[PDB]
RNA sequence: AAUUCCGAUAACGAACGAGACUCUGGCAUGCUAACUAGUUACGCGACCCCCGAGCGGUCGGCGUCCCCCAACUUCUUAGAGGGACAAGUGGCGUUCAGCCACCCGAGAUUGAGCAAUAACAGGUCUGUGAUGCCCUUAGAUGUCCGGGGCUGCACGCGCGCUACACUGACUGGCUCAGCGUGUGCCUACCCUACGCCGGCAGGCGCGGGUAACCCGUUGAACCCCAUUCGUGAUGGGGAUCGGGGAUUGCAAUUAUUCCCCAUGAACGAGGAAUUCCCAGUAAGUGCGGGUCAUAAGCUUGCGUUGAUUAAGUCCCUGCCCUUUGUAC
RNA sequence: UCAAAGUUUAGG
């Protein structure tokens, strides 16, 4: 614990990204990330403030949706915690790698902006951000649990890790990647 | 080692076995028919919670003085759905809170204080800081 | 082929609605090339694009 | 500069496409060759830089 | 199409399938034994309870909303 | 563990011994989670048993529990037709029967012409509610 | 003479006001040590000074604290501020100010909040809406 | 941010508005301050019982029993001062006005209030013993009493509340707020501690309180931690409806409100449409004020939990200036 | 590097 900060269990280091670009914006580590996904943490009042946030605490505070669960934070670390057991059990290796992985095949590549064209609407292709690509990255998989896990017996936590193990595996089966890779062929449709 | 330096969730689990164990309280008739307060839809589910809801009103008596039965309805307050108008704040049932502390009058765990208002007695503190002890010497967990 | 590309200067906010930000951009493995493109996000001078295309070279919109 | 590189021909200059338009007055005002004018601006025939 | 129809029994099969098979995965909750058999929920909770006990399976976390349990503990 | 009933007929209602004995019983017409709860603690059960379990001779006693409720110490409020005007009785209406009494109060105020009841009679709100907004059928 | 320092921490309306003093470390908070408090997911915050600069700064220097006002999570970062500020104001005093420094240094790394408290504070609502921006729905037609 | 400045120049030199200002928010181990703050840590003078650790000492924990001839202001209250100025460093900018970034630390930006000219035939005569004219004036359109009505339901729209569950429900347990308000009244009565009686709504006793004194460490909710329950219109939802009981009242039926047992509707996330919002913000979540005998699904304040996304553009909707056209 | 967008008391 002096030496170096756990998440609680899991380690920091030993965490490899892959997308140089990805990395920068995925705060898994700089060095900076704590033993909690929760922290006062006023990243709002600026523009790129954003990134600084480690991708834990992002991902919890993406969870805290849908009305009745807006505000409701310590109510999703929990969540996440047990997501993170679930995918240690599952999986193995880190799930903080897991959900870096996870993030990096989910957020896409190129979008399509709506321009006007005349007036009937059509579209340009135009490629996207890195903040805007992990951003859209954590809420598509974190929506992707939410909408899973309403009417069957199965715990947020269980379908949180579910999605982020089959966003990691490029599985064409997780809501986030698929929905990412629907998106893509959209804009190939008018690149 | 006192009471302060336990998991207080544990320490009424306890309190309330120790309350069954020596078995000279004075549950009252009603127990199965009572509500517990307007708040609620159902009784309560653990079908012995006297035992436990003395536990709690005590082991609240030791940490906060001079508490009279107006003070532990507000102790044991609550969500009160009106259903389909706003939800309010709800105070514990009277009687039972009355009823509770009429049973450790008799147990002698508190005594009426000056000033009024109900305070616990050494003979409770005995109790209340001895459990503490054996909870504190369960485990290292 | 994917190439990555990294951000130069960042020119200006075009769009209809104002979100596309104009962008010249570094070509990664000669960073003699230099396209310029659009790009959806919060853009800044030190960051790293993923073109998919590498042709394409967008300029207003 | 890809062509440049790509031409066989050492350093080569290209060439140049010339046109003369002819725009006529509604639509040399839509594409904006033209802007419009204050009266007082209006008569001044030396072409912008 | 959703339409979930499920047992509340110790039924032979389904208790012999417990025996057998859920101490070998990874993933033990409730839920997960749920759709893996057609078990109602507080029927799985108790079967997995009756498990570690028993000491079939492996204790992770004991939260109010989720329980989580393991394979054996094997070697 | 019990390979038993698992339904259940009792009083004209169809019970699923399905599901928990304490809010099995709330199937019929007049118990409720209140009562019914009440109910199996004068039975003196252990209720966590789903209702297909039991004894037929714990059913019974849950009935006739139900059905003479004072006699076993369910005190006077835990009643739903008290005072009851046709004979001042104070009594637990159930199944077909709860039925029965509400439509011959509702048949007493129409005979009697009295307000309350020419609003049940005309289909209307009868609790003073306002209608010019609401209840659109 | 002893060496005393009562240093204060703040989160809304949150007042943890901590009281260092020479002795070994024990480290309580209202009047039961730091594995209570009891938002408990939120336990690694009221460690983390604990953690960071470990048992040897903390070692012979016994840290009464008292709180009151905010919420649950408030009065968590509001002790966790003052028990790492009154260390500060314990070294800066009665040590020497190049450890002070090196402390000061091993915790704004980790978290500005420890030290620098927020100035976030609650909006006040303005009439034609329920809170401070929202407004009530327009109905135009 | 600005008709804000620089600078141009048939203008010169002014007036309002904007800004300044006032209230507020956050920094002050700096100063002044305290029994209607704390006490604050001492002293522990202790009480105090095994209260606990412990053979016993010494500690740990509060409740308090404490005054005053203990010691102060960290927490508290609120005074009068300080405090930040785009001042510093770097760029960019006619090396002006300025903009960007970073140091120090709150970074010019906390949020209100106030608010010009000219309008409008905007609303208000039902706020006025502000009112002109008109009307009516004893069989009154004056006024008081009794009763009913404003609540009537084929239907159409507007702001709302509750939900459609398991990121949940219920049952226990644990555990933290901030603005307030309060009788002894302009016409008849407040806030309520503690004890008994009652399942409960409540009832009866005595007390305190014109208030940092009492209510009151306002022991709020959501939250947190153990409960079951198991995706079934289900224990989700809580409409409608029968029976009974409380309180307000001179009176409650057309159910005043509150409690109780029962009844258990649509609703399984909402078509075309359209609102609101960028930091303690939305949203969740309770509690005060108002009205108020009785009393909030409204409102106006308060805090507690606390995001996502932007940091831009004129595409839509509008607005401000210039040029322009115009049969308005 | 041009889609469609008609009308507007008698009641002062």
């Amino acid at each position: 614990t002096p030496d170096i900060k756990l998440f609680g269990k899991w380690s920091t280091d030993d965490v490899q990204i892959n997308d140089i670009s990805l990395q920068d914006y995925i705060a898994v580590k700089e060095k900076y990330a704590k033993y909690l996904p929760h922290s006062a943490g006023r990243y709002a009042a600026k523009r790129f403030r954003k990134a600084q946030c480690p991708i834990v605490e992002r991902l919890t505070n993406s969870m805290m949706m849908h009305g009745r669960n807006n505000g409701k934070k310590l109510m999703t670390v929990r969540i996440v915690k047990h997501a993170f057991e679930i995918i240690h059990l599952l999986t193995g290796e880190n799930p903080l790698q897991v959900l870096v992985n996870a993030i990096i095949n989910s957020g896409p590549r190129e979008d399509s902006t709506r321009i006007g064209r005349a007036g009937t609407v059509r579209r340009q292709a135009v490629d996207v951000s890195p903040l805007r690509r992990v951003n859209q990255a954590i809420w598509l998989l974190c929506t992707g649990a939410r909408e899973a896990a309403f009417r069957n017996i199965k715990t947020i936590a269980e379908c949180l890790a579910d999605e982020l193990i089959n966003a990691a595996k490029g599985s064409s089966n997780s809501y986030a990647i698929k929905k990412k890779d629907e998106l893509e062929r959209v804009a190939k449709s008018n690149r | 080692v006192t009471v302060k330096d336990v998991n207080q969730q544990e320490f009424v689990r306890a309190l309330a076995a120790f309350l069954k164990k020596s078995g000279k309280l004075k549950v009252p008739e009603w127990v199965d028919t009572v509500k517990l307060a307007k708040h609620k839809e159902l009784a309560p589910y653990d079908e012995n919670w006297f035992y436990t809801r003395a536990a709690s009103t005590a082991r609240h008596l030791y940490l906060r003085g001079g508490a009279g039965v107006g003070s532990m309805t507000k102790i044991y307050g609550g969500r009160q759905r009106n259903g389909v108008m706003p939800s309010h704040f709800s105070r514990g049932s009277k009687s039972v809170a009355r009823r509770v502390l009429q049973a450790l009058e008799g147990l002698k765990m508190v005594e009426k204080d000056q000033d009024g208002g109900r305070k616990l007695t050494p003979q409770g503190q005995r109790d209340l800081d001895r459990i503490a002890g054996q909870v504190a010497a369960a485990k290292k967990k | 082929p994917i190439k990555l590309a990294r951000v130069t200067k960042v020119i200006g906010k075009t769009g209809s609605q104002g979100q596309c930000t104009q962008v010249r951009v570094e070509f990664m493995d000669d960073t003699s090339h230099s396209t310029i493109r659009n790009v959806k996000g919060p853009v800044r001078e030190g960051d790293v694009l993923t073109l998919l295309e590498s042709e394409r070279e967008a300029r207003r919109l | 500069r890809d062509i440049s590189e790509a031409s066989v021909f050492d350093a080569y200059v290209l060439p140049k496409l010339y046109v003369k338009l002819h725009y006529c007055v509604s639509c040399a005002i839509h594409s904006k060759v033209v802007r419009n004018r204050s009266r007082e601006a209006r008569k001044d025939r030396t072409p912008p830089p | 199409r959703d339409k979930l129809n499920n047992l509340v029994l110790f039924d032979k099969a389904t208790y012999d399938k417990l025996c057998k098979e859920v101490p070998n995965y990874k993933l033990i909750t409730p839920a997960v034994v749920s759709e893996r058999l057609k078990i109602r929920g507080s029927l799985a909770r108790a079967a997995l309870q009756e498990l570690l006990s028993k000491g079939l399976i492996k204790l992770v976390s004991k939260h109010r909303a989720q329980v989580i349990y393991t394979r054996n503990t094997k070697g | 563990p019990e390979k038993f009933q698992h339904i259940l007929r009792v009083l004209n209602t169809n019970i699923d011994g399905r599901r928990k004995i304490a809010f099995a019983i709330t199937a019929i017409k007049g118990v409720g989670r209140r009562y019914a709860h009440v109910v199996l603690r004068k039975a003196d059960i252990d209720l966590t048993k789903r209702a297909g379990e039991l004894t037929e001779d714990e059913v019974e006693r849950v009935i006739t529990i139900m059905q003479n409720p004072r006699q076993y110490k369910i005190p006077d409020w835990f009643l739903n037709r008290q005072k009851d005007v046709k004979d001042g009785k104070y009594s637990q209406v159930l199944a077909n029967g709860l039925d029965n009494k509400l439509r011959e109060d509702l048949e007493r105020l129409k005979k009697i012409r009295a307000h309350r009841g020419l609003r049940h009679f005309w289909g209307l709100r009868v609790r003073g509610q306002h209608t010019k907004t609401t209840g659109r059928r | 003479p002893l060496q005393s320092v009562q240093v204060f921490g703040r989160k809304k309306t949150a007042t943890a006001v901590a009281h260092c003093k020479r002795g070994n470390g024990l480290i309580k908070v209202n009047g039961r040590p730091l594995e209570m408090i009891e938002p408990r997911t939120l336990q690694y915050k009221l460690l983390e000074p604990v953690l960071l600069l470990g048992k040897e700064r903390f070692a012979g220097v016994d840290i009464r604290v008292r709180v009151k006002g905010g919420g649950h999570v408030a009065q968590i970062y509001a002790i966790r501020q003052s028990i790492s500020k009154a260390l500060v104001a314990y070294y800066q005093k009665y040590v020497d100010e190049a450890s002070k420094k090196e402390i000061k240094d091993i915790l704004i790394q980790y978290d500005r909040t420890l030290l620098v408290a927020d100035p976030r504070r609650c909006e006040s609502k303005k009439f034609g809406g329920p809170g401070a921006r929202a407004r009530y729905q327009k109905s135009y037609r």
